[PDB]
């Protein structure tokens, strides 16, 4: 497949890439177990070997040069780094990181694992939200994805958490749902909010200002259906809330429903 | 640096003072800089097969010596571009020249050097970090759809001495610099790769994932795999456009490369007119498939070398976008025209005519081209996995699959989707004949089906056997008529008709079954085969009774169930979500079970 | 074709001989 | 402009067949046009076939007979063959090399265009769309030609393909529910047929549209090579610069292939398939593909190459590669010709790939496609019923079989059979088609949607 | 058809008349001794540059022999400067051009097998045949139908 | 109508003559000016 | 046996193509005759 | 050269062009019918097909067959050619008229009836080729062919 010169160049590059991944995932040298497992390849990055010298070492066999084993180990580290990065703002406990590293290492084949698929879905959401402009769909997606990242950081991807699975399903469905289907987006978000066990799903997860924008969006969708000016003023008062709550959404729903009955 | 033209006869230009020239190297002959390929060397006298018309080239004309063979120019700007077989940007030539022709000896850069690209370097890379060929050292936001990952060329390596900060850079700007053994290499955002050289990969893994198209006949009966090789007949009413559109719009391929490789003028005009207008829904927004598609388009009056290298340019661009981690789908519109160009080049070189006039290496060339398809563990540090699926179509003379090109293609490829004009006339769309078609990837996809679609494999086997039995019984119907058929034979015929007309037949224009998700396809086939099996069971287990059941009895009792089976198509995957469609099919199955239990 | 190619090669060689 | 004087050489090193090998040439130019004076003053033209060092092998248009070393002079014009093109060459008769043979003056150029031209940019070509009506029912109503299609006529020796070509030239035009022109190129056409073409176009009063290029069988064959390029350069000028829909009829592409073979042998290249050049596909593509609509220009170039299928073999390289390059075929049948039907155009094997783009509402009419499909189906069924009647006997035939036989007879007698000077507008062709379809009751016209039958069947 | 060809013939005769007037006016331009001297220098040097042989023979009208000689005297150094090639340029005193020619020269090599005709007749014809499009446009106006020049 | 064709031909000839007369002087001036303007130059492919 | 044993040649190729077309036409005509006979045969059987 | 010769024929042999057209049509019809007669059988032929086949045999054997060694057929003047073809095509047209008109009628006429009735007419049409221009002058040959046409018309009138 690869010529000897290119094979050993690949070995050197993979050692360097593993070193970079370790530096990015654990700059503070807190993941002692992982760094111990990767000691044989991180030794060549600790010392300032030049590319030529490390390539000579790889050719001589002194440094790890089984490109398949290096690929497996590099992937084990890279999937963990992707997991840590996809929840960047929400840090993950060292114990959780080490346990998930062990789970990934134990896995037979990462590139077909459920962890890899879950990371791919979370990365779909994160990438979309990295550039999408503020709209009802995008605000709903950002809220749900931030909650999903918090749940991932607090539990991890190496299990069958029903909450994380539900958030993945709903986030992907909303993402695939057309931009113009305002009603479907709003009802999907409303269903998610109503099905979250907590009364305030987004409290503390999103900033207070983004909370205000989310409640403002819900009020914007609620307002045009109202007819009574008194209930409209009640809705305006509710719009002053700084946090989204399940009971607040229920109150808005009841307001629009009495307006419907009065019609 | 410069040679001189010593003689000219037809496209063959003999150039003197070319001592250092290399075999099969590219040169610019004449004052208009006609492209030419060095096909011989003798002392300083290099013989050049000039691609363009050599009229007007005079002795003494300078011959600039490009230091590369025919090499495609890879980098940002490929996506949405229309290229000649030589990498000439037709869409840029027409804009810059404001003319309907391609000027003789045009030298427009394949990728615009003036357009600015947003380049974000890899965050981990620094000064001194070790980097190796295939490593992604930056990403360019080419589109809202395709993120172009800038990678080191293969055969390159070293230690980074300068990595540009994130910002706006053009293909001429130096974005990275590395050093190896003291030699310093400055890499811009554009590399170059010889088209006839296979781009290296760390490993070529087996193909183990379907290349979904949305067409039920293709996805279910004759599945292709990401990294597969397929052949398609090319005829007037066959309907290859359905395959091309399905692969361009609905397939899971991250990238599409469509190679004209020498189509008729208006035939290629149709493709250039249609492909830009096609659209795909991604993230709920209707983007243009040209955000993720490239067109190596060239008609039959283009230089024969352009047509012959069209396949190689297409497959090299596809390999480039595979190495980035994407799943590319290359489609050669008619490999027969490429083979004709190859035969023409052979004749021009006066090489010995092999079988029926084709060169002595047609089989080798086709095999080596199709060998570039496959799923690979992409070269480079970031662990990736790409694939290139070649769906190259072929044109059998008058429907005969025995000519050298069709024979070699069918021997090499592993799938054959066998479009038929006969079914097109019968208004059976897609026109896959589902009897001459075949797929050799079923044993490779057994694992995937058993993981995700456990029941699909027996359903497909039963459907294929049903269709074969119907084909065999078509003759018995002629010999003795329908009245002489057994009840089991009547069931077979009347479920084979059901599958033909309500499962294989699919209208690409309707909003409900333009794209048929595989879960929907397997659900429909499950319901059809369940109806078949329970009807067969009833007929067999009532053969012993005086009140024997007949297909007529079953039809009379369950016209409603048969109507629902015919109407399973009409479920909209978008509005009727996966959950709703699955629940409705399960309810349908419950109703068939209730009706059969009552009848039996 | 083989006979004509052989004749062309021989003619080229003879022309070189005369030159 | 080339201001420098032309160099005249008496250094003729050899003469071999049609080639004058000159020596000591100053920077010879390949494909240069060169005028050589014989010892007795006779002037001839030639083209630099090959260049090497200081040599120059000039293929003389006329023969080399009478040429000699030490007295024959040869003036190198310093430029490739460039033709003078204008709109005034519409209504003129030129020979293969562009010299007028109507006793008119030489073309006062509007431009000097290289005959080899350049390949039309694929990204600038547009799908042909609307229709060019030839006045012939057998191809207007069943094989209509789109504005920008390349649809050859296939025939054998002795069939009236030249008469059909003259009829199309005399009748071709736009559907019309002064921006049309015809460029007629005749290659290897004997004197009798060349005179027929010239006199026919002059007499019938259509010459105002037609530019006629005549390359007689006994005219040089290199003139035959450059004739289609002259014709298509004029067509490109008229279409893509003067913006008029041009129709190019290139007669007997088999004779052009013969001339190509002769030039290839002159170059000393080994014969290719069936004795023809290996690059014949590229040359035919170069000729045909100078056609079609283009972006941003209201003109077009339709092409109707005419082929004499040798031995009536559709597998012959010339018809084979023409079918590979073009977009249809119009078959002239020997059986219909013997039965004395004119035009003897067989509609079953013939085809026009882009017929659908050339018909329909706003282009020809609403019912064109349905009428054409039903006519083809009924014609095929009529042939089948004739074959059946030949075995079962007339009595054994049913009423529908008799109707199909009647339609077959009246279709070959009214639709196909036209007469040389019977110009039928496409509406007239469709009216005849409906007259023939009204033989059957509405129910047997299964290929015509009821929406169309309810409108056009009555009366 | 005859009417169309007749009007075309009238146009061609007008063009021929213009070219004959150009000939007759060049034959008067030659009579300006200074202008004709400059023109002869240009023509002789141009022929020398086209030929590029070691030995050259300039053939000219007898009455033009002095001027041509001067031209050659001026051309020999310039040529040597332009080409860096040593050159010998004789003037054929035994066989002159026909006296009725408008003017100019004819440059033969040493062995006279290659000739460059730089006579005013040939130069005028060569220029006019290339000019024909511009002359057509100027005399008879541009073609209103021609929308694109490429 | 034949006499009409002849009269149209004569009208066209007169129009051509007038349009000629209009620009003949400038055409001839430019033509002779560029005939006299020589600009001698060696072949571009000549190298020393 | 496998081949008619006509010596390869363009004349032989033309003769064989003509013979193939004639054989196909005869086969089609005999197939139509068989179809007519079978139709009448089944009609008489029902009768 | 048929198109160029139309002018000559329509002035000297005005009636010849339709005769040539019908002769070519008859020969092509016989070519189409013989394939079927030999592939399947002769029983299914219609009466008009029988007229076509037998008139084609007549034309082929006694108008398109010319032995150039005989005193009478060494050179056949074009008046002889056109007269013979006129007689054969007149017989063709009139026999086809008979068989077609009597079709769908009680007194049906078939080719067998015609052949049996006027074997003498067929024999005379066959012997038309034996006229010798040298001794049987142009007037004599034309009169004999006119007499043959008269006999044909009389015999068909009796049949009708």
């Amino acid at each position: 497949g690869l010529t000897s010169e290119q094979y050993h160049s690949q070995v050197v590059g993979k050692i360097g890439y593993i070193a970079r991944c370790m530096q990015t995932i654990d700059p503070e040298n807190n993941l002692k177990k992982i760094r111990e497992d990767y000691q044989d390849v991180l030794i060549w990055a600790e010392k300032n070997y030049r590319f030529e010298e490390i390539l000579e070492a790889s050719k001589s066999g002194k440094c790890p040069n089984d490109l398949d084993a290096l690929s497996r180990r590099s992937l084990i580290l890279q999937e963990l780094l992707r997991l840590v990065s996809s929840i960047s703002p929400f840090k993950m406990k060292l114990d959780l990181i080490e346990s998930q590293y062990e789970k990934m290492k134990q896995h037979v084949n990462l590139w077909k694992s459920d962890y890899h698929v879950k990371l791919n879905q979370l990365n779909q959401l994160t990438d979309y939200l990295k550039n999408a402009a503020p709209t009802p769909k995008n605000n709903f997606l950002r809220a749900m994805t931030s909650v999903l990242q918090m749940q991932i950081a607090q539990y991890g991807i190496t299990e069958d958490n029903e909450g994380i699975n539900q958030l993945f399903k709903l986030g992907l469905h909303l993402l695939a749902m057309a931009n113009e289907k305002i009603d479907e987006q709003y009802h999907l978000f409303k269903g998610y909010v109503k099905d979250q066990p907590e009364e305030s799903p987004f409290e503390g997860i999103l900033p207070a200002e983004d909370q205000k924008i989310l409640v403002k969006t819900m009020i914007d969708y609620a307002m045009p259906k109202l007819s009574s000016k008194v209930l409209q003023d009640k809705l305006s008062a509710l719009s002053s809330s700084d946090v989204l709550t399940k009971t607040l959404l229920d109150s808005i729903d009841r307001i629009v429903k009495e307006n419907e009955k009065l019609n | 640096t410069f040679g001189y033209v010593h003689g000219v006869s037809g496209p063959v230009v003999t150039a003197c003072d070319m001592a250092g020239a290399a075999m099969y190297e590219l040169v610019r002959v004449g004052h208009s800089e006609l492209v030419g390929e060095i096909i011989r060397l003798e002392g300083d006298m290099a013989t050049i097969q000039v691609y363009e018309e050599t009229s007007g080239v005079s002795v003494g004309d300078p011959v600039l010596r490009t230091g590369k063979p025919l090499s495609v120019e890879l980098g940002p700007g490929i996506m949405g571009a229309i290229f000649d077989g030589i990498q000439r940007p037709l869409s840029d030539i027409s804009s810059q020249t404001q003319s309907i022709y391609i000027p003789r000896g045009v030298n427009v850069s394949a990728l615009s050097r003036d357009i600015k690209w947003e380049f974000i370097p890899s965050k981990n890379l620094r000064v001194g970090s070790h980097i190796t060929g295939g490593d992604i050292y930056g990403i360019v936001n080419e589109n809202s759809l395709i993120k172009h990952k800038i990678m080191l060329p293969p055969r390159s390596r070293g230690s980074v001495t300068y990595i540009a900060p994130p910002g706006n850079y053009d293909a001429s700007d130096v974005v990275l610099e590395l050093e190896f053994e003291g030699v310093k290499e400055k890499l811009s955002m554009v590399q170059v790769w010889p088209v006839r050289q296979v781009r290296p990969v760390t490993e070529k893994l087996p193909a183990n994932h379907p290349l979904l198209t949305g067409q039920r006949v293709l996805d279910a009966l004759f599945p292709c795999v990401q990294g597969g090789t397929t052949a398609i007949p090319g005829a007037f009413g066959c309907g290859k456009t359905v395959i091309s559109q399905s692969l361009s719009k609905y397939s899971n391929s991250d990238v599409i490369i469509y190679v004209g490789c020498g189509e008729r003028g208006n035939e290629m005009s149709e493709v250039l007119r249609d492909f830009p207008e096609l659209t795909m829904e991604v993230d709920g927004k209707v983007e243009s498939i040209m955000k993720r598609t490239a067109l190596v388009a060239n008609t039959s009056n283009m230089p024969v070398a352009a047509r012959e290298a069209s396949i190689y340019t297409g497959i090299t661009l596809s390999e480039y976008f595979r190495d980035m981690g994407y799943h590319v789908s290359m489609m050669a519109d008619s490999t027969s025209r490429w083979a004709e160009a190859l035969r023409e080049i052979s004749g021009r070189l006066a090489e010995m005519p092999a079988d029926s006039g084709y060169p002595a290496y047609l089989g080798a060339r086709l095999a080596s081209f199709y060998e570039r398809a496959g799923r690979v563990k992409c070269l480079g540090n970031p662990e990736r996995e790409g694939s290139v699926s070649i769906v190259g179509a072929v044109s059998p003379p008058g429907g005969d699959f025995s000519d050298p090109v069709t024979s070699a293609t069918l021997g090499i490829v592993q799938v054959f989707w066998g479009l038929d004009k006969k079914l097109a006339q019968r208004k059976h769309f897609p026109s896959v004949n589902w009897l001459i078609s075949y797929s050799k990837y079923m044993r490779a996809l057994d694992e995937y089906y058993d993981k995700h679609f456990t029941e699909f494999v027996p359903l497909r086997t039963k459907a294929k056997e049903i269709l074969q039995e119907e084909e065999d019984l078509a003759e018995i119907v002629q010999l003795v008529g329908k009245a002489s058929l057994a009840e089991t034979d009547k069931i077979t015929l009347e479920v084979a008709k059901l599958i033909k007309d309500d499962f294989l037949q699919q209208n690409g224009y309707t909003p409900y079954d333009r794209f048929c998700p595989f879960y929907k396809t397997v659900g429909m086939l499950s319901n059809m085969i369940s109806f078949y099996d329970m009807a067969r069971r009833a007929v067999e287990t009532t053969a012993q009774s005086d009140n024997k059941i007949t297909w007529s009895i079953i039809r009379e009792h369950m016209g409603e169930i048969l109507y629902k089976l015919s109407s399973m198509k009409f479920k909209d995957p978008v509005k009727d979500g996966e959950a709703k469609i699955k629940a409705d099919y399960a309810q349908l199955l419950e109703d068939m079970q209730n009706a059969f239990r009552s009848l039996e | 074709f083989y006979r004509l190619k052989k004749i062309q090669e021989k003619k080229k060689i003879i022309k070189e001989k005369s030159e | 402009y080339l201001s420098q004087p032309r160099l005249t050489y008496k250094t003729v090193s050899g003469v071999n067949g049609p080639l004058v090998i000159l020596d000591h040439v100053k920077f010879p130019r390949y494909a240069e046009i060169v005028h050589l004076t014989l010892p007795d003053g006779t002037k001839r033209s030639g083209q630099v076939l090959e260049v090497s060092g200081s040599k120059a092998v000039v293929q003389v248009f006329e023969g080399t007979s009478g040429i000699d070393a030490k007295k024959t002079s040869c003036e190198f014009t310093g430029d490739i063959l460039r033709t003078p093109v204008s709109e005034d060459m519409l209504g003129r008769v030129f020979n293969g090399s562009g010299k007028p043979i109507d006793r008119g003056p030489v073309v006062l150029a509007e431009d000097f265009l290289d005959i080899m031209g350049q390949p039309i940019n694929p990204q600038c070509r547009i799908y042909p769309e609307e229709m060019i009506q030839t006045g012939i029912s057998a191809i207007d109503g069943m094989n209509s030609i789109a504005r920008g299609q390349k649809i050859p006529i296939f025939s054998a020796a002795g069939l009236p393909h030249n008469e059909i070509a003259a009829q199309i030239c005399r009748q071709a035009g736009l559907v019309k529910k002064e921006n049309f022109a015809i460029v007629f190129a005749a290659m290897g056409v004997n004197m009798e047929t060349a005179r027929f073409f010239k006199s026919d176009f002059e007499e019938n009063g259509s010459m105002d549209n037609v530019c006629l290029f005549l390359n007689l069988a006994n005219d040089p064959t290199i003139e035959r090579i450059i004739t289609p390029r002259l014709a298509l350069t004029t067509a490109e000028f008229l279409a893509y610069q003067c913006e008029k829909h041009v129709l190019v009829i290139l007669t007997d592409m088999s004779s052009y292939a013969e001339a190509l073979r002769e030039v290839s042998a002159a170059r000393e290249e080994v014969p290719g398939r069936r004795g023809f050049p290996g690059y014949m596909y590229t040359d035919l593509a170069t000729i045909y593909e100078r056609a079609g609509r283009v972006e941003g220009r209201n003109g077009s170039i339709t092409q109707i190459p005419i082929l004499t299928m040798p031995n009536d073999d559709i597998t012959h390289p010339i018809p084979d590669l023409t079918g590979y390059i073009t977009e249809g075929q119009i078959y002239v049948d020997r059986q219909l010709h013997n039965r004395q039907i004119y035009p003897p155009i067989n509609v079953l094997p013939s085809l026009s790939r882009l017929m659908k783009s050339a018909i329909g509402e706003g282009m020809t009419r609403k019912d064109h496609a349905d009428v054409s499909n039903q006519l083809y189906a009924c014609y095929a069924i009529g042939k089948d019923v004739q074959a059946m009647k030949a075995v079962v006997g007339e009595e054994a035939l049913t009423s529908d079989d008799l109707l199909y036989l009647e339609f077959l007879q009246k279709f070959e007698k009214n639709f196909i059979t036209q007469g040389p000077y019977e110009n039928r507008t496409v509406y007239e062709t469709l009216d005849i088609g409906w007259q023939l379809l009204r033989i059957f009751p509405k129910e047997m016209l299964k290929r015509i949607p009821q929406s169309t039958l309810s409108e056009f069947y009555p009366r | 058809n005859q009417a169309r060809l007749k009007v075309l013939r009238a146009r061609d005769d007008l063009i021929t008349d213009l070219l004959n007037e150009a000939k007759q006016r060049l034959s008067k331009v030659v009579k300006d001794t200074t202008r004709y001297q400059v023109l002869l220098d240009g023509l002789v040097l141009q022929g020398l540059y086209q030929l590029l042989e070691p030995r050259m023979i300039v053939r000219c009208r007898k009455q033009d022999f002095p001027l041509v000689k001067a031209a050659v005297q001026k051309a020999i150094p310039m040529y040597k400067i332009a080409t860096k090639k040593d050159v010998d340029v004789q003037i054929d005193l035994e066989a002159y051009l026909p006296e009725d020619i408008a003017g100019g020269v004819e440059i033969y090599n040493g062995d006279r097998k290659i000739k460059v005709s730089n006579t005013l007749e040939s130069r005028l014809d060569l220029i006019a045949q290339q000019m024909m499009p511009e002359v057509r446009g100027a005399l008879f106006g541009a073609n209103a139908n021609r929308k694109f020049l490429d | 109508l034949s006499a009409e064709v002849e009269q149209a031909t004569r009208r066209q000839v007169q129009g051509m003559q007038s349009s000629q007369q209009r620009n003949r002087e400038r055409v001839l001036t430019q033509l002779l000016g560029m005939v006299c303007d020589v600009r001698p130059q060696v072949h571009p492919n000549y190298r020393i | 046996k496998d081949r008619i044993e006509i010596f390869p040649s363009r004349m032989a190729q033309t003769i064989m193509k003509a013979r193939l077309k004639g054989a196909q036409t005869g086969r089609n005509l005999l197939k139509k005759k068989s179809d007519a006979l079978t139709l009448r045969f089944r009609q008489i059987l029902k009768k």
